[PDB]
């Protein structure tokens, strides 16, 4: 019964991808489906604004001001990306 | 193209309507009245349900020596020779294949008994390790 | 097509079950090696 | 191994498949052409002066299957360098992540040497590639007139 | 079109819950899985239905500051709200009336967990470094333990005799309340391995496992079984984020113990497969830090709450 | 009449040296088997006699054919078309027999040449057509084969996928059974602590009498 089997199955249709442009996700897929990048040569230069990506944010107001003034006045503050601190 | 029961192209081509199986006319009439059923499966069938698929078979090509009354009957001869020369060999192939099947069945029964036994072995082994 | 394949499958069954047996045997063997 | 054929809604052109410098990739393209995979299969990404990507059946551009079941590894050499137009290379999302997606290059793209496994070059129908690079594309570099690959097969 | 295996009865596989006017700090599904208790920074609790309209049929008010943490009580009709206005409050859900408001804490009552088997009793740990145990029918607090550093996250164990509290002090503690009828008991267990504060604590559906989210950007899984290895640490998860917001980012177990969901500060809803310790879902869509994620009691539905005044409510496909 | 007595074969590969072991076990299984027939066709349906009790024709046909003693080819000696021999020459009724055979074979060869001329005149495209039909049956049959191969392969692939979906869960269930085993050994050292705690209690009563 083990006669011969292949690994061709479990690919094809099941892997549901979204169009390389669409900025919504209509269904909750796994990370490998929804994510898992487009393809191809970097290109020479799909973004949101014109010169970058503008995204809404929501914090509590202490945090904008506190970080804006740790850098603003002191010179050195927290990166708003969550990656370390900025400056000297 | 062939009647399933016949095996060579029917010269009175007939499918039954109920079935999906194309049949020899005389033969399948005999068979429908011979058991009352569809000989492809055993389905119940009646003789009129037969459908006369006739598109004029007349293509059976005279071969070189067969083109002769002496030839056609001599090949008639070795033909019937070969028809029974196949049927009897199928009788004995049934017998040996059937015998093989019986042996296989007995072997399978033995295997089932051993699996039933070895399972008691493993189940008690594990219940013991649980202590 | 039932029988011969089924006996192959039964050889597989008892192979699985004897590996299971000797696995539980090695389990109890480590068990009593401990104590 | 020689002479696979693409015939597209813009035209037909034929690529050789380099045997020695990249056997895995070439065998992939050979067999995927054979199996009817690159049919339909619109050129989804066309950038002037850069490349004509194709090979994703889903039309998304996110993934195209392989014969090995998924990704496979590059065959970058110090021999195979993207030097001019018509060079056929595989599209990867980084190192050793090739799928099926390929791109014909329309220009010399040095900045891809070391990232994208070449496996061939367009032997016949460079006119089709020239006409196909200049097609009208949208802000995503997607041809506004679908450029189908109506049939791909070896010859 | 696209026909991908509708899991739940929800009209759509991704539903956003709006109507709040502040950050949403903690949320909770009814035990019978057809209610939502959402507690916002706007010191208000929205009650949503999980099906057929997602109707916020009641807004309960009565806290004077952000309602930081909400659970439901074991039968689902009484609600435990905990706030920054130093006041924890028991409400009746069907009605819209508050039942018992205890305000014994001196500072913001960050964390609370009501006991799931036994009496109507809930733990609350606040900024005063004191973790206090509260029985429903007495008006005094039944227990009061004093750490030295402000309590961020607290949970009551499955079985009902110990309390887990984790905070800014780099170590989460397990305390025994029956072992302590005195006012300066010393901690029973010291789970160490987080490199800074703990923010969220969830008791596993079997009770042997405790989930801790840390601003060590690390989810850690410890075992609470009294017979453990020397290191009770079992699992580590990477992937989520904690930032300068230092919000109360929580934990959750899927109702089956198969997934673990964390709220993150990178606005992403993270859902790991506990076994392989790797990332199953990384759902986008939130504009603010994701505060708490709750797995629906019956179905694989995940609902998240963010600091963006909305709550996404959807099902998982794979 | 056993129901699905099966261990999955794409998961559970039979080892090399387990063929001799499983063979010997099946052999001793056989040795003391309950009703060892090796002619168990007795329970198999009765394979009946060849049903021509209403045609003596096939009756005698089979009675000879199983002995395989062939029928002689038809009348080759009469075919050589010979007139009455020495002891048959003088009698004229023998020349009536000769009229029979000579005239019969005369028109034999006449209608023979007629049929041969008729085909070589006409038959060419008839043979064209029937050889076309033999090729049609050929290719249709291989098409049936490719189809059956395809559907069966798809079913086999589905079976393999199902086997994979099970073997993983089985393996993990068994490894956690082994972890349950080590957990039992843990609670064994718990029983150790039971003994130790009672030995410790064997001091309070001492002090109590002291």
């Amino acid at each position: 019964l083990v006669l011969r089997g292949n690994e061709a199955k479990s690919l094809g249709e099941v892997r549901k991808l979204q169009d390389a442009g669409a900025r919504k996700v209509m269904y909750n897929l796994p990370v490998e489906d929804m994510h898992a990048p487009v393809l191809g040569p970097a290109h020479p230069y799909l973004k949101n604004h014109f010169v970058g990506h503008v995204e809404d944010a929501h914090m509590h107001p202490i945090h904008f001001e506190q970080q804006y003034h740790n850098f603003h006045a002191l010179g050195f503050g927290e990166a708003p990306s969550g990656i370390g601190v900025v400056g000297k | 193209m062939f009647c399933s029961i016949s095996g060579t192209v029917p010269e009175q081509g007939v499918v039954s309507t109920k079935s999906g199986h194309l049949f020899e006319k005389s033969l399948i009439e005999k068979y429908v009245r011979e058991t009352g059923k569809c000989p492809v499966t055993g389905e119940p069938l009646s003789t009129e349900d037969l459908l006369p698929l006739k598109v004029n078979k007349t293509v059976k090509p005279r071969t070189a020596p067969a083109t002769s009354i002496p030839g056609l009957l001599s090949l008639f001869h070795d033909e019937w020779d070969a028809n029974m020369l196949e049927l009897h060999n199928t009788r004995t192939q049934l017998h040996q294949t059937r015998q093989e099947l019986s042996h296989a069945l007995y072997q399978h029964d033995a295997a089932t008994r051993v699996i039933a036994r070895l399972l008691k072995e493993r189940d008690e082994a594990r219940a013991a390790l649980a202590d | 097509s039932h029988a011969l394949y089924q006996h192959d499958a039964a050889t597989r069954v008892i192979a699985r079950l004897l590996k299971e047996r000797d696995e539980a045997r090695a389990a109890l063997a480590d068990m009593k090696q401990q104590y | 191994a020689p002479l696979v054929q693409i015939d597209t809604s813009m035209g037909s052109f034929t690529v050789e498949l380099y045997y020695k410098h990249a056997p895995r990739t070439c065998k992939n393209f050979e067999e995927l052409a054979k199996k009817g995979y690159y049919d339909g299969t619109i050129f989804h990404r066309i950038i002037r002066d850069f490349m004509c990507q194709g090979g994703d059946p889903t039309g998304t551009g996110r993934g195209g299957e392989s014969i090995y079941g998924g990704k496979f590894e590059d065959e970058i050499t110090r021999d195979l360098k993207h030097t001019g137009a018509g060079i056929l290379s595989m599209a990867n999302s980084g190192p050793n992540t090739n799928g099926s997606q390929f791109f014909v290059t329309l220009a010399p793209t040095p900045w891809l040497d070391g990232k994208h496994t070449i496996f061939g070059r367009v032997t016949s129908g460079m006119a089709v590639i020239k006409r196909l690079g200049n097609v009208q594309t949208d802000n995503l570099d997607r041809p506004v007139t679908e450029v189908k690959v109506i049939r791909a097969r070896p010859v | 079109k696209e026909g991908i295996t509708r899991t739940s009865n929800l009209s759509a596989p991704i539903i956003q819950l709006s109507g709040h006017a502040g950050e949403v700090f903690s949320m909770r599904f009814s035990p019978d899985g057809q209610c939502i208790a959402s507690g916002s920074f706007d010191k208000t609790i929205f009650l949503w239905r999980t099906y057929d309209e997602n109707e916020n049929y009641n807004v309960i008010a009565g806290h004077r500051n952000a309602v930081l943490e909400v659970h439901w009580f074991t039968d689902g009709e009484a609600l435990l709200s905990c706030s920054a206005d130093k006041t924890a409050r028991c409400w009746d859900a069907e009605t819209g009336a508050p039942i018992k408001k205890m305000g014994e804490h001196t500072a913001v009552v960050n964390s609370c967990c009501p006991l799931r088997r036994g009496a109507k009793v809930f733990v609350t740990g606040a900024d005063d470094s004191t973790v206090k145990v509260w029985d429903m029918r007495v008006k005094k607090s039944v227990h009061t333990l004093r750490s030295e550093f402000p309590v961020c996250a607290v949970a009551f164990a499955d079985a009902g005799d110990q309390v887990y509290s984790g905070g800014v002090d780099n170590a989460i503690k397990v305390w025994d309340l029956r072992r302590g009828g005195g006012a300066d008991v010393e901690p029973s267990m010291l789970l160490k391995g987080h490199s800074d504060s703990v923010t969220g604590l969830r008791v596993s559906p079997d009770g042997g496992h405790l989930l801790s989210n840390a601003m060590d950007n690390t989810l850690r899984e410890w075992d609470v079984r009294p017979y453990a290895p020397p290191n009770r640490c079992t699992k580590v998860f990477t992937g989520h984020m904690h930032n300068f917001e230092k919000n109360l980012l929580r934990c959750d177990y899927a109702a089956d113990g198969s997934k673990v969901a964390c709220g993150s500060a990178d606005r992403m809803v993270y859902i790991w497969d506990t076994s392989t310790r790797k990332l199953l879902y990384k759902l986008p869509g939130h504009s603010g830090s994701v505060n708490e994620v709750v797995f629906h009691s019956k179905e694989p539905i995940v609902a998240s709450a963010s600091s963006d005044k909305t709550i996404f409510l959807g099902e998982l496909t794979q | 009449n056993e129901h699905l007595v099966d261990a999955l074969p794409y998961v559970d590969s039979v080892p090399p040296e387990l063929k001799p072991h499983v063979e010997a076990l099946i052999e001793e299984e056989k040795r003391r088997s309950t009703k060892l027939p090796s002619d168990y066709l007795r329970e198999m349906p009765s394979v009946r006699a060849p049903k021509f009790d209403d045609h003596p024709v096939l009756k005698t046909e089979y009675e000879r054919v199983r002995n395989k003693e062939p029928m002689a080819p038809l009348d080759s000696v009469r075919y050589r078309l010979e007139p009455p021999p020495q002891a048959r020459r003088g009698d004229v009724g023998a020349w009536k027999s000769s009229l029979d055979n000579a005239a019969a074979q005369l028109e034999h060869q006449h209608l023979r040449i007629l049929n041969q001329e008729l085909l070589l005149k006409y038959g060419d495209k008839a043979w064209r057509a029937q050889v076309a039909l033999d090729e049609a049956a050929v290719r249709g049959l291989e098409a049936q084969l490719a189809a059956l191969r395809k559907e069966t392969d798809g079913l086999n692939r589905e079976r393999k996928l199902q086997q994979h979906a099970a073997g993983s869960e089985l393996s993990k269930l068994e490894r956690q059974y082994l972890s349950q085993v080590r957990k039992n050994a843990d609670i064994e050292r718990a029983c150790d602590r039971l003994e130790d705690a009672v030995a410790a209690m064997e001091a309070e009563l001492d002090t109590h009498i002291r």
